[PDB]
């Protein structure tokens, strides 16, 4: 099965051409004409069934007219063909009907999934749209639910009514014909270029360091710390063994005039993937996963708990205090990173969020109770802040 | 003849076959097995079992086909198999009846050489290769032999079959039989014999036509690699009159079976089909259960077939063995730092809180099944809750061993419900029937469980566990359904203690919070506690940069090797190949044991705040001692066996006597004491006994054995140390020990 990768802007570059091919364009960008242009988009996988064997050449032999025919695979509605026009039996008064024979004929993987945008290409209003997949050839089992990936192909709809009325129309479904797939996070260009500039302009830590939240001038360690969360990018996969979350778990407290919402806001802005919440935003079951047995199929699907949705990227926390401790349980999985584990419902399987956690909390006080310790006013028992890393009470 | 759809040759394939059932010895196996030999001298084991089946009128032949591989000019055949079964099973069948013929023509008497014949012959090719479960079956085997395991979750009633229509007698008054051999049933549009209605309306009388079998069993794979996100898959399967009904629900059944494809209907209406087929397995071999608890059978003649598969346990069970692998095996149980070691060797990651690891590699081989015609149901395995100080390595131990064994299911608390933990009936109205859905617990059975902020669980939940622990079955009764499944499972939780740590000031069963029942069903609990040491604090440091020194980091800990795949074997075998006995004189010091545990434990005011030695106690001394002893290959229980099984089950409870909070703080004047006696006395002996020169082992014997108890003895060298520093003795060698002038 010959399939076909898209050209790098390499040769764009030298020779401007019909670059649209290789540009990586969100679902929402598929415009009427686009429909049958070679189009790579990114998002996220979902609901990925397995795979089913597709037929491509149906075989019929008759065993009695001897002549194996074969007829080419149509859209999925086909139909098993009549009475043989084979010739042995034929030219009389006879003829010998003919079935199939799934060995004479030949088969091959297929494979369906739904594709959702970036959360950072959707504007502030309407819902993201998803987008099916049929996955052909070889390029099947390479995928999975969760990726950052570029996948390209041709954009079909393909002629077929529901109701299989007297009426038509034209129910414009459709599908990226898996013809490469680039999964990206496993660059020697213009970027790697001005990241040069970047690393020569000198002082980029500290430089960062002020860049960040640059709409609030104060209080830079946090924002020191805000930086070291959003590089992260450590870890130890021991191998053989125990993993180890190379991820950052930072923890505020605070009063109102502290504006760390605003902080918070300002940095999942900055961090790609990123989520913003409240403590009771959304309930225990909210937020980190809700499944549906789906009767259809039968299957697993998961309805975008917040964490989930905040893997590979910083959920940012407010309201932590009054987050119905009942409900720290969700929470308190997350610093035993990327295991999200679920045994409810007829349902047992694990879902991994590769995240780090920005809280917001407030001493029960109100304002600060200096009468009292510190770890009084932050009620949160020992178990969780042992998970953070960083505790920043102001 | 070559077939014209396989091109895979008969009359070869037959031929060499023939003699194949009589070449045959039991020596091929043992050869590619390299196990040490005799099988009575290696017999003709065909011939035995065609014997033993013509007697006995089986008419199935279960087969290994790694057998057949073995053989010398038949990998063609075991090849041919994997790639042609709807033919060469077809070839086995027609050889099948023919040796048998020539059998009975050699053998004067048997089925008169004809109701043989009459009747057919099926063969069980069972254990042609395990394949990679369901997410590894391509498209491009869709007809092959595949191996699957895991448990079935429902089994479609006995659902019949046409093999052969009877059609109504018409006027004509002769009714007429006939059969299909395809999905066609032709009816003859003349009537009977004679031509007395040629116009005519023929019937069928659909309750005098024979039938046939065919049950569909779902199916579950067992969670051995299913990564993460989706919950593990299911392939429907169908059964053809032999193995019908050999599958109750809940099983844990392993089958061998080709795999097919076939198109649905989505109108009905229209002969118009659709593509992308549906699949599932026609089923050709049943292993039973993959289980030992022979209360009672469930089907026909497929019992006999189970009988057939026992005896064969060992290289099929271990599907590996070598006395090279079993020489290491011996070899690694010989070394003395074992118990220690292979702790280690479970975790290397993990640092020096060794006993933990002791404790969990126990209840890895947890037990033997005792199975008693009366009473019965003695929780087979161990339960281990551990609990301690935040952020000590309890979570990580749990994943640690959740990926070790081969059935782990990890689960979390407070995320998770009674149903989760113990799977749930529904009465399917489809067919009126009982389907078990998603046990996690059933999902763990045999193999350990794990289970997460297990304090955190809720009062609603955390009350399964009250049966399933002690009796290993879940008694479900709800609107529809009464039931009882049984799920033998060893859970092993987590906790935390209440708060965030601690409080030495607060009673240690108040400062966990789960009752004293559901405590006492635990058979035994950790105290990981934290300490402020600053000794091996360092050291823990260090044991943590150095994994952080290299990229990708192995070996952690000391560099000492330990196998970490040839465990996971010795494991597997283990708990297969011996069998622990408890001998005469472990009675006795189990039961001094218990009494000084319980009579410890005896106290007025240890009735609220204490944790109380019961009958529990003993239950998981001598499972667990059992299982000690499986440990090391030991094939019977030693008496200096349970002594560390005593000392396990002290790790959590050492300090305290009528109050809890252990304390403990870590030379006393009573030790000053005990000391100065022993000088005293053994001065006294040294100075009886002329012979000036004796051995400390020696003089162990001369006093320490006199009476109760063995003493510490390494006291006894500080005794003798000073006595060299005051030097009232003289060691004069290790080999005795002589006095002062
Ligand atoms: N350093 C600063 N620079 C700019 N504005 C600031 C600064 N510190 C505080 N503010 C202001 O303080 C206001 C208060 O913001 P809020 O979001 O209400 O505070 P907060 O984040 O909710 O703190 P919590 O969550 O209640 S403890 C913001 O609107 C900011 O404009
Ligand atoms: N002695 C130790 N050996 C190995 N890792 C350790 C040790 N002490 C602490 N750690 C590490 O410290 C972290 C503690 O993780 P865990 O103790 O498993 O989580 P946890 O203790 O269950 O947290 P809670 O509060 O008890 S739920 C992990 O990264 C461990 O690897």
């Amino acid at each position: 099965f010959l399939y076909f990768k898209p050209l790098s802007q390499n040769c764009a570059r030298r020779y401007r051409k019909k670059a649209i091919s290789s540009k990586p364009l969100s679902v929402r960008q598929i415009k009427g004409d686009f429909l049958g242009q070679l189009i790579t988009v990114r998002g996220i996988i979902t609901r990925v069934s397995d795979v089913k064997p597709a037929v491509e050449v149906i075989a019929y032999t008759c065993d009695q007219c001897g002549y194996e025919v074969f007829q080419e695979v149509n859209s999925r509605t086909f139909t098993p063909l009549s009475e043989c026009t084979s010739e042995e039996c034929s030219q009389n008064q006879t003829k010998g009907q003919l079935f199939m024979s799934t060995r004479a004929s030949k088969f091959s993987a297929f494979q369906e999934c739904k594709i959702q945008e970036l959360s950072q290409q959707v504007p502030v209003g309407h819902i993201p749209r998803s987008l099916n997949i049929h996955v052909n050839g070889t390029l099947v089992r390479s995928l999975s639910p969760g990726d950052i990936v570029d996948v390209t192909g041709i954009f079909l709809p393909a002629p077929y009514t529901g109701f299989k009325a007297l009426k038509a129309g034209l129910l414009t479904e459709t599908y990226l014909e898996a013809q490469f797939v680039r999964q990206h996070k496993k660059l020697t260009s213009d970027v790697e270029e001005r990241v040069m500039e970047l690393i020569t302009s000198g002082d980029v830590y500290n430089r960062l360091a002020k860049s960040i939240a640059p709409e609030i001038y104060g209080n830079l360690d946090v924002k020191k710390a805000l930086l070291l969360l959003l590089v992260g990018g450590v870890d130890k996969r021991v191998g053989d063994g125990m993993k180890i979350r190379g991820d950052i778990n930072v923890c505020l407290m605070g009063d109102p005039g502290v504006a760390k919402s605003q902080l918070l806001k300002a940095i999942c802005k900055i961090s790609p993937r990123g989520v913003y919440t409240t403590g009771k935003g959304s309930s225990g079951v909210g937020l980190t996963a809700a499944v549906m047995k789906d009767p259809v199929t039968d299957e697993m699907i998961l309805e975008g708990g917040a964490l989930v949705l905040a893997d590979n990227g910083i959920c940012c926390i407010d309201e932590f205090d009054k987050m119905d401790e009942s409900d720290r349980t969700a929470i308190h999985e997350v610093m035993e990173q990327q295991t999200i584990s679920i045994s409810k419902a007829g349902i047992n399987t694990t879902l991994n969020a590769r995240t780090s956690i920005l809280a917001a909390a407030n001493p029960l006080y109100g304002r600060y109770n200096p009468r009292l310790s510190p770890l009084d006013n932050i009620n949160l028992p020992a178990a969780l802040l042992s998970r953070f890393d960083i505790l920043f009470l102001m | 003849r070559i077939i014209w759809g396989t091109n895979v040759s008969i009359q070869e394939c037959t031929t060499n076959f023939r003699n194949f059932l009589m070449s045959f010895k039991y020596k091929f196996r043992k050869i590619l097995d390299e196990r040490e030999e005799n099988t009575t001298d290696e017999e003709l084991y065909y011939i035995k079992q065609l014997n033993e089946m013509r007697e006995l009128g089986t008419s199935n032949l279960n087969l290994d086909a790694r057998n057949l591989l073995a053989y010398k000019q038949t990998e063609d055949l075991y090849h041919q198999l994997l790639n042609y079964p709807q033919e060469v099973i077809s070839i086995m069948d027609q050889t099948i009846k023919d040796c048998m013929v020539s059998l009975i023509v050699d053998n004067n008497l048997d089925y008169d050489l004809d109701e043989i014949e009459t009747k057919f012959y099926k063969v069980r090719p069972y254990n042609v290769g395990s394949c990679k479960g369901m997410r590894e079956l391509n498209p491009n085997d869709i007809d092959k032999l595949i191996n699957l395991k895991g448990l079935v979750l429902r089994s479609t009633p006995v659902i019949p079959d046409m093999k052969v229509a009877f059609f109504k007698c018409n006027v004509c008054d002769h009714t007429m039989a006939v059969e299909i051999d395809r999905g066609v049933i032709q009816e003859p549009a003349r009537c009977e014999r004679i031509d007395c209605n040629e116009p005519n309306s023929m019937s069928l009388i659909h309750n005098r036509c024979s039938f046939a079998d065919k049950q569909v069993i779902k199916l579950q794979e067992t969670p051995d690699f299913v990564p993460d996100g989706q919950t593990p898959h299911s392939i429907s399967l169908c059964v053809y009159d032999e193995l019908v009904d050999s599958c109750r629900a809940g099983d844990r059944i392993e089958v061998t079976g080709t795999f097919r494809s076939i198109p649905i209907r989505a109108n009905s209406r229209q002969r118009v089909l659709k593509s992308l087929y549906k699949t599932y397995v026609d089923v050709v071999h049943v292993k039973k259960v993959s289980d030992k608890r022979l209360d009672v059978d469930t089907s026909t003649i497929e019992q006999e077939l189970m009988q057939n598969k026992v005896d064969h346990n060992e290289v099929e069970e271990v599907r590996q063995i070598t006395d090279q692998d079993l020489a290491k095996i011996r070899e690694v149980a010989a070394r003395e730092d074992l118990y220690s070691l292979l702790a280690r060797s479970i975790a290397p990651s993990i640092y020096e809180l060794e006993d933990v690891k002791k404790g969990i590699l126990l209840q890895l081989f947890g037990g033997t099944n005792k199975t008693f015609t009366k009473g019965g149901r003695y929780r087979g395995d161990i339960n281990i809750l551990l609990c301690g100080d935040p952020s000590t390595s309890k979570s990580q131990i749990l994943q640690y061993v959740h990926k070790i064994t081969p059935r782990g299911v990890y689960t979390s608390g407070k995320g998770s419900s009674a149903v989760g933990l113990t799977a749930y009936i529904t009465r399917d109205v489809d067919t009126k029937q009982l389907v078990l859905e998603s046990g996690a617990l059933v999902l763990s059975d045999g193999g350990v469980c794990c289970i997460d902020e297990f304090d955190k669980m809720s009062d609603s939940t955390r009350s399964v566990l009250h049966e399933v622990m002690e009796q290993q079955t879940i008694s479900i009764a709800k609107a529809g359904i009464i039931t009882t499944l049984n799920a033998r499972s060893s859970i092993l939780a987590s906790a935390n203690p209440i708060g965030s740590r601690y409080n030495p000031n607060l009673p240690v069963t108040e400062n966990i919070d789960l009752p004293p029942p559901l405590l006492s069903r635990f058979d035994l609990v950790y105290l990981v506690l934290d300490k402020v040491d600053e000794k091996n604090d360092r050291e823990l440091a260090k044991h943590l940069t150095n994994l952080y020194l290299e990229d990708k980091p192995e070996h952690i800990s000391q560099d000492d090797v330990l196998p970490v795949e040839f465990l996971t074997m010795y494991i597997s075998y283990a708990k297969e190949h011996i069998h622990p006995i408890i001998t005469e004189a472990a009675k006795t010091e189990l039961v001094r044991a218990y009494v000084g545990m319980r009579k410890m434990g005896d106290d007025s005011r240890s009735d609220e705040k204490r944790i109380t030695a019961t009958t529990r106690q003993l239950e998981s001394m001598i499972r667990l001692a059992e299982a000690h002893a499986k440990m090391k290959l030991k094939n019977v229980v030693e008496l200096e066996d349970v002594q560390e099984a005593v000392r396990l089950i002290r790790s959590a409870i050492k300090d305290y006597a009528t109050d809890p909070k252990t304390g403990k703080i870590d030379k006393s004047v009573i030790q000053r004491k005990l000391q100065e006696d022993l000088s005293r006395e053994i001065m006294n002996v040294l100075k009886d006994q002329a012979s000036d020169s004796m051995s400390f082992n020696e003089l162990i014997k001369q006093i320490n054995e006199h009476s109760q108890d063995r003493v510490e003895s390494s006291d006894i060298q500080e005794a003798l140390s000073r006595l060299q520093q005051e030097d009232k003795v003289i060691v004069l060698g290790e080999g005795v020990r002589r006095s002062v002038r």
